């Protein structure tokens, strides 16, 4: 299970299944 | 031809054509009883026919109630006139709907608010019984005279809270048309900032919020890139709980609370219908 979207005009594929990393505001 | 319906107490303009009969539809206004849904051609006929009329209530068995605010669950099989008088009122509020007359397949969950005269009709989603593609909602609508009130995202909530009952993940069929995509997204919105503002672990995947919630993965990645909550960052996907999307649905949820417009999981007296 994948989920293709474009991020900041760059193209992504996410994984369903993965832990994804949660952040508050952090620099980055 | 039908330009507006007497329902009740209310007079209510209609958006589109719906396929009832020529006889009737030939008449710039119909006249429904608000109770069995049975459509007339005139206030003394309807006057005539509120006398005889016994229902108070939808048909079918209330599987919520907290107060005034109930739903009744509708087999299109056992209540087949009900349901497609149902789905022919419906029609004129929805552009296109996909079926009318074959609702033998689907369940109807009818939501009234009750007063001294009886249970009135809000609205109502359609379901398929089975459905191949998983959809636990087929067709949803708040009657205009309750619109823009908090209603519908309590059906939405309610299609959901079935489908967690059911250990099912849903979405509502496609397509959507636009004020229920407007309303989906306010849904998945509230939903999803609940789980993350209640959440304190690290990491989460996707399919974690879809089985707390019964929200299909697509809608939850749909969500979150919605709110501009994926990011990139060191080549690896991140979450970003952002600050102002968790202060804003607090001050969202208070007038919530402020208000009664909520579906209490408590009040449903629920088993999935017939074994099935
Ligand atoms: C499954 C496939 C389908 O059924 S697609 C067909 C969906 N049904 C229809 O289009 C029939 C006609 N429309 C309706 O019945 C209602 O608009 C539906 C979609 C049920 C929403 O019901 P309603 O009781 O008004 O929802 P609500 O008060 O809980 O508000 C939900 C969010 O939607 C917003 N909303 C609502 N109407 C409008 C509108 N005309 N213009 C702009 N926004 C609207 C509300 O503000 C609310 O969003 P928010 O929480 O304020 O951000
Ligand atoms: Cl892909
Ligand atoms: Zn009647």
């Amino acid at each position: 299970g994948m989920v293709e979207i474009e991020i900041e005009g760059r193209l992504h594929r996410i994984s369903i299944f993965d832990p994804l990393e949660i952040i508050l505001e952090d620099d980055l | 031809m039908i330009k507006t319906i007497a329902f009740g107490r209310y007079e209510l303009d209609t958006w589109y054509h719906s396929p009832y009969p020529e006889e009737y539809a030939r008449l710039g206004r119909l006249y429904m009883c608000e109770f069995c849904l049975k459509y007339m051609k005139s206030q003394t006929i309807l006057r005539r026919h509120m006398a005889k009329c016994v229902w108070k209530h939808p048909p079918g068995d209330e599987i919520y109630r907290k107060g005034s605010i109930s739903v009744f669950e509708v087999d299109g099989k056992k209540n087949k006139i009900y349901c497609q008088n149902l789905c022919l009122l419906a029609k004129l509020f929805l552009d296109h709907k996909t079926l009318y007359y074959d609702v033998e397949p689907f369940l109807f969950y009818v939501m009234t608010e009750a007063d001294n005269t009886g249970c009135h009709l809000i609205g109502y989603f359609s379901k398929e019984k089975n459905s191949f593609l998983n959809y636990n909602v087929s067709c949803i609508l708040t009657m205009p005279q309750y619109m823009r009130q908090g209603y519908g995202k309590m059906l939405i909530d309610f299609s959901y809270l079935l489908s967690k009952v059911e250990e099912k993940v849903g979405s509502p069929e496609r397509p959507l048309s636009d004020l229920g995509l407007i309303s989906y997204r306010s849904y998945w919105k509230e939903v999803l900032l609940r789980y993350l503002h209640n959440f304190q672990g690290k990491e989460i995947s996707i399919k974690e919020i879809s089985q707390e919630t019964a929200v299909n993965p697509v809608d939850i990645v749909s969500t979150l890139q919605a709110l501009q909550m994926l990011k990139y960052w060191k080549g690896k996907h991140l979450v970003l709980k952002r600050q102002d999307l968790i202060d804003e649905w607090i001050a969202k949820e208070a007038k919530r609370s402020n208000s009664n417009k909520t579906m209490d999981p408590s009040c449903l007296k629920w088993t999935p219908p017939k074994g099935t």
